[PDB]
């Protein structure tokens, strides 16, 4: 009319309408998960493989939204993912509940400044009262079952069938390097995929693990310097066709002898300069393997971009895809390279640990390539959850037993200070009842009776609804002795990011115009 | 082709009312923010008046021309583009109502000019002086930050601004806003500010861990080819023979060796110990084999330097930029007192301070890696502009909506002359000045007429400058809290409003012609 | 069925503005007349307010209801239906503007009531008395005739009206407008008026040319059957035998002969000369053979008399109406002083005057045989009503637009209280009272704001009641020319306007229901 060119529908009326419906529709396609349930969703983009996923991270990473209100939350989601390990759907659910509860306050007839002030006061009160429900704590990280219980509790959120063997393997792989005290890195653990048997035959191994065959000889010396290259066995001599049937044998024999002499001089110069082995990334030839066998030089076969990228980012060399024989400028720190036979396959093992910065690589094996993705996701999630950078994790009884207590505390605190700030406090307290409802609705029973039962027992804060059929209607269980706890800092960061996103959404709300060319 | 009616004035009044109603919710500290996105999905957050008016798509030519005229008058004072369209729209509505009632635009223009002259005389007679110190500038910067940024980090910003102003201003001539560089970084926190009293160098050295406690240092700026590239070159044209290019490469290597030997002997002559350091700035690369031999004796050399860095270095210290490494007079070597190396991110920064004539202050700010850093920079720039405007003069009048009420009372009651034709315009000009307190009370969250009549009764009973409170809606005095303003800003705003309202009512007919 | 908006007030304001714009060019003596024709082509000229509002076809129900309410309050004073819709429309427009700005109708109603009370107090304190004589009534009648009829024949009617008022009023009790009969005739000229001090009889005698100089005459009113018809009758039922009806006719003739002999002997007994005359009034016919014998002795008998004629004769003189012609007491015979016979047209009229207690004045008017005679009659009736209204009281305030200016000045300047909410309504009530002088200046042919500010300056410099001149547009004093007004008329107009403006803004929603 005066600013927009019949593109958007913004103005002095979409404040309590279009700016909330988009977020509601975005969060509606996410409440189906959140909990140990089988709600797989197929993802079809560009790979054209038809794979089903369960986590919301891969679902949100493939969906393309064209709305600023929906794009204002993916930034906070990525920030929370970069900060701590888990935590993604909680922020979205909290923001959706806050928006749905503020829609009524905006429709009644209240300004946004009072609502923002009340939300900030409620968030400050929740942050102040949060360090008060600490029950269990981490004792010694040098044991096995102490971290195995936490790993099992973290894995049970994803996979429900098998969760003990994977947790034990992750614990054994993490305890063989360095604990949380001192310094512990994350990009020092690699996951390899082996197409063979099922998942009931996995093992662990310290050092580098790569599925690369060897058609030469076993070189177990320390002077075998590595030499990575792009495509050294490509084609230094391009041969063409003269006639149709065949040409003269003299020219072909001369060209073959010249190429053989050239490659012999090349391998002699590359072996006499201080490099016994060579990393190739091309094809093979009969004379090539013959020279590699008669010169005692290890020759690989399998080539991959990820392998050379990891070798470059770990050692620090540089591939030289040149025709003329260059000089030795790829000196690294590796020296102990051994060969092993695993699953009738030849694997390499690198030994260069000096009790500092050790690496590990767990051996994984499955049926198809569409099943190891969830295993790798669970493994990396458990690895990220194990890192907390503190000796005492100060675990709290998660699963919804603390949300009701926090809501009751906020409700009891709000019924004291007079003024027009009680409605926002009551809304922030009632918004905390969105975690048990989503967990009860995704099981098979209702959620009103579960909430009534949870509010009718006692204010102990250690009661939550179970997962079996004998724990849906009563929902009276003690999760303190079972071993179901959550991260203390994770919930705090999630609440902080949700409050920040809600404040940013409620602030920027007026007229959405365009920009001139 | 042929048109003889009054639809032009009607559509002009309609466009003015539309432009006034579009932008009217951005007044006062409790204003609502806006957003702009169109180019490849770039989310931009702003709240200023000129920044919004400069980056918008208006479908009306009259509104576009009005916005252009309003933006073309912002380069005089600091920030006066806001709180101007409302008074113009009110005056245009009053003029349209008086025309529909039955009058001539000439009498309206004469009355508007008389009212403008009376308001100028009242503002000149009501002004008052005040001794400029530290609390006044602190309050001015705090108000300028509150009118732009939220009331959370409006403390370390104004403190740093006042510190930089006190460190820069020390003479009698008017200061210049060209010696203060505002840089930006990328961190994880939000509130992170720093006031560096020296220069900032982005690049450093490729071989760190050698020394950093260099007190007295000599800096020399040059532009010779020390180590550009190891690739063979000639004269920008490829050849066929390799002997010539290899001889040229050997000659270049011999020249580089001669140059490094010359600078080594120069460092050994002008120093000879470890206290007096020698820092070299060069835009070309540095070979590590030569860098090690240089650092073995106690001279550091930096590579990859920008033009602005060496410009600021030669402007603050005072050195001659030559293209030779010969043994010349040490008069062009600048002195540095303290050098520090800050390691953060993927590149180490260099901070040089304790130099001669400290006339270079850096206001470093860090953000959470988003687009709010540009908003913080614009806010601190507006604050610096307001501080500079509040330091050139010596008279500061109170604000908070306490100048328009007295102006209207003086224009309505104490009439300069007795004339109905002049009063018909004086009343219209006085009734349009009350658009600021009403809009402020509406945006604060209270009534519009109750607070107005309360302020009127308070001013009629007491007689002082009564302001508007944005907390309880009660009439209070703005001369004891801390709300202040400027002097020439109000005069420029009144002049612009009168100029805009004058050259609008004289529009006769609008024909459809033209080709260019 | 379901409606929750504010369109009802909008359409009400629109209908009020339309009704105000439709009727607004009929104010002042220099107005434009109107014509109405629809039924069988009947041309009717009018210019009054109530006569127009009572005979119109309004398509809007709200306007029709407003007109009905305005006409229902016209039977109180003389003529106050005009100059009322303009102030109501102005007040409604001000209320709609204040509602669109943001206010409540309760505060507006309270302010309107306060302004009405202040105006009533000012009118009660500004009133002044004046001795009632002949010049004041003459000027009042002249102003009424000028406001009703043109400035031509407005000089021959005011004198007759004043003479009739002076002849009728002679006691202390309030006079009554029921003893003055306004008759009409048909002539060729236009300006022809007469003031008869006696009664008027339309019919006369069938045999004229006998006598007309009858001084002291005796009039006797009866209703016996003297000569109804020569046709044979019985008892309202036809029969078959002719002997019975012929005997009845013979008996009726004998009774008529006996009655005429009895009245002849009565006239001979009560008189016996030619000076003492006798006049008989009868509604039945008179035979010429008996009329000749009656006139031979000196007694006139009239035939075909109306009921109102004999009613006025028995009410002014005082006679008993009997149904017999016997010899009774002469106490019921009325006395007549002078009898005259006017011969004009196709029927001779009788004028009786010089009787006892002259309390019957006739205002005979003539026209050029058209429809303007009814307009002249309505104008003289309005003049008589204004004269009667100006004779009941003893205080007359000046007019010509000299009371609304002082009222507005007292309501704006000398405020009764200090309150913004009350002032918001006081200003709206005071700004709606200046529509009468503006409309008068617009209809006179001059400007609207120039004369307004001139009158304002003249009232502010001097301090007397300044009127509006309809000749040169210059401010003059209406207290020395001859322009006057009433007292209770202004109070009734203010009360009606307040009642109308009060019960309008309280309209919530208008639903579509009802069956009856
Ligand atoms: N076996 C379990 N018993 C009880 N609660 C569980 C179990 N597994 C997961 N949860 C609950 O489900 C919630 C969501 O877990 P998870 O999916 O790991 O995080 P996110 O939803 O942020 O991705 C957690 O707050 C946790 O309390
Ligand atoms: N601290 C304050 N308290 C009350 N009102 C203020 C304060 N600071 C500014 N204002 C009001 O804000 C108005 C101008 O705000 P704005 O249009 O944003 O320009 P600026 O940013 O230059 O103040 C002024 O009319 C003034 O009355
Ligand atoms: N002689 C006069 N000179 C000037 N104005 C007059 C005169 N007589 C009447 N008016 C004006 O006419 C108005 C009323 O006229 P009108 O509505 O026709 O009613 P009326 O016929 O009773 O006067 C009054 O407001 C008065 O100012």
């Amino acid at each position: 009319m005066l600013k927009e060119g019949a593109k958007h529908f913004s103005g002095l009326e979409e404040a309590v309408y279009r700016n909330i419906q988009a977020c509601k529709e975005l969060a509606q396609t996410t409440r189906t998960a959140y909990g140990p349930n089988g709600m797989n969703k197929m993802v079809i983009n560009h790979l054209e493989k038809l794979f089903v996923t369960n986590d919301a991270a891969t679902i949100l990473r493939e969906l393309e939204v064209q709305h600023p209100a929906a794009k204002m939350i993916v930034m906070a989601s990525h920030m929370q993912e970069q900060e701590v390990g888990d935590g993604t759907n909680f922020v979205l659910v909290f923001a959706g509940a806050l928006l749905e509860l503020a829609e009524e306050l905006l429709r009644i007839g209240l300004s946004v400044s009072e609502v923002i002030e009340g939300y900030e006061i409620a968030c400050r009160k929740a942050h102040e009262i949060l360090p008060n429900l600490v029950c269990c704590s981490a004792k010694n990280l040098r044991d096995i079952d102490e971290v195995s219980s936490l790993l099992r509790t973290s894995i049970m959120s994803k996979q429900y069938g098998n969760e003990v063997f994977l947790a034990k393997l992750i614990a054994q792989a993490c305890v063989s390097i360095f604990p949380d005290s001192g310094h512990f890195n994350v990009d020092n653990i690699r996951v390899c995929k082996i197409l063979g048997s099922g998942i009931s035959s996995s093992s662990v191994l310290h050092g580098m693990v790569f599925k690369k065959e060897t058609e030469g000889d076993v070189t177990s010396v320390k002077d075998a310097k590595i030499a990575v290259y792009s495509c050294p066995f490509d084609g230094m001599i391009t041969e063409t066709k003269g006639t149709v049937l065949i040409k003269t044998a003299e020219e072909l024999m001369n060209f073959s002898k010249g190429e053989e002499n050239l490659m012999d001089a090349q391998v002699k110069a590359i072996a006499d300069t201080g490099a016994n082995v060579v990393v190739t990334g091309g094809k093979v030839a009969d004379m090539a393997l013959h020279y590699a066998n008669k010169y005692n030089i290890m020759l690989v076969r399998l080539n991959s971009k990820w392998d050379l990228r990891r070798l470059c980012k770990t050692v620090g060399a540089t591939a030289l895809p040149r025709l003329t024989p260059p000089v030795l400028e790829e000196m690294g720190h590796c020296d102990s390279v051994y060969l092993s036979e695993v699953g009738d396959t030849q694997v390499v093992v690198f030994k260069h640990e000096k009790e500092d910065g050790a690496i590990s690589t767990i051996v994984l094996r499955g049926s198809t390539d569409n099943l190891m993705d969830d295993i790798e996701r669970a493994v990396d999630d458990g690895v990220n959850t194990f890192k907390v950078l503190t000796r005492d994790k100060r675990l709290v009884p998660g699963g919804g037993a603390t949300e009701i207590e926090l809501a009751k505390q906020i409700t009891s605190y709000g019924e004291t200070c007079p003024g027009l700030e009680q409605y926002a406090i009551k809304k922030f307290a009632e918004a905390f009842e969105a975690i048990p409802r989503a967990l009860a609705e995704n099981s098979g029973v209702k959620a009103n009776e579960v909430i009534s039962k949870l509010y009718a027992v006692h204010q102990e804060g250690n009661k939550n609804v179970g997962l079996d059929i004998e724990a849906e209607v009563p929902a009276v269980k003690d999760m303190l002795e079972a071993g179901i706890l959550d991260t203390y800092l994770g919930k705090y960061w999630a609440i902080k990011l949700a409050t920040n996103a809600a404040v940013t959404v409620l602030r920027v709300d007026q007229i959405i115009m365009a920009k001139p060319a | 082709e042929v048109a003889r009616a009054q639809a032009a004035l009607a559509v002009n009044i309609s466009a003015a009312r539309g432009l006034q109603d579009v932008l009217r919710t951005n007044l006062g500290p409790k204003g609502t923010m806006k957003m702009l996105v169109s180019g490849a999905g770039d989310i931009k957050l702003t709240k200023d008046g000129n920044v919004l008016l400069h980056e918008m798509q208006i479908q009306h030519p009259t509104a576009s021309l009005i916005a252009k005229v309003a933006t073309a008058q912002d380069d005089i004072t600091g920030d006066g583009t806001t709180s101007n369209v409302l008074i113009i729209g009110e005056l245009l509505k009053q003029a349209d109502l008086y025309i529909s009632e039955g009058l001539h635009p000439r009498i309206i223009t004469e009355g508007f000019e008389a009212a403008k002259e009376k308001a100028l005389q009242f503002l000149e007679e009501v002004k008052v002086s005040r001794e400029m110190d530290r609390e006044t500038l602190i309050d001015v910067a705090r108000t300028s930050l509150r009118t732009k940024v939220h009331a959370e980090l409006a403390d370390v910003l104004t403190e740093a601004v006042v510190d930089s102003i006190l460190a820069i201003k020390k003479q009698d001539e008017p200061i210049d806003l060209f010696m203060i560089e505002i840089m930006e970084m990328k961190h994880k926190s939000e509130t992170d500010t720093s006031l560096i009293r020296g220069l900032v160098l982005d690049h450093g050295a490729r071989h760190p861990d050698m020394k950093k406690r260099v007190e007295d240092a000599y800096i020399l700026t040059c532009n010779v080819s020390l180590e550009y590239e190891k690739t063979e070159v000639n004269s920008g044209f490829f050849y066929k023979s390799a002997e010539e290019r290899e001889k040229l490469v050997k000659a270049e290597r011999k020249f580089i060796e001669d140059r490094v030997k010359k600078i080594i002997e120069l460092k050994r002559k002008v120093c000879g110990d470890s206290d007096k350091g020698f820092v070299v700035i060069n835009q070309k690369g540095i070979d590590p084999f030569s860098l090690d031999a240089l650092s073995k004796e106690g001279i550091v050399a930096l590579r990859r330097a920008k033009r602005r860095n060496m410009e600021r270095l030669t402007l603050a210290c005072g050195g001659v930029a030559l293209n030779s490494f010969d043994d010349l007079s040490p008069d062009c070597l600048g002195h540095a007192g303290l050098v520090y190396e800050y390691t953060l991110g993927e590149e180490k920064f260099t901070f040089i301070e304790k130099c001669n004539n400290p006339r270079s202050v850096t206001l470093l700010i860090k953000g959470p890696n988003k687009h709010t850093l540009t908003q913080i920079k614009d806010a601190v720039r507006d604050g610096l502009r307001a501080v500079k405007n509040a330091i050139d003069d010596g008279c500061v009048v109170p604000g908070a909506g306490a100048v328009e009420v007295a102006m209207a009372e003086a224009l309505i009651k104490h009439k300069p002359s007795v004339k109905g034709r002049a009063q018909l315009g004086v009343q219209a000009f006085a009734d349009a000045l009350l658009i600021i307190p009403k809009v402020l009370a509406q945006n604060s969250g209270f009534d519009l007429q109750e607070t107005l009549v309360k302020i009127q009764a308070e001013h009629s009973e007491s007689g002082q400058l009564v302001g508007v409170d944005l907390n309880t809606g009660e009439p209070m005095v703005a001369a004891e809290v801390g709300v202040w303003d400027n002097y020439c800003v109000k005069k420029q705003l009144l002049h612009s409003c009168t100029v805009i309202a004058t050259n609008i009512l004289l529009v006769d007919e609008i024909m459809r012609a033209g080709m260019s």
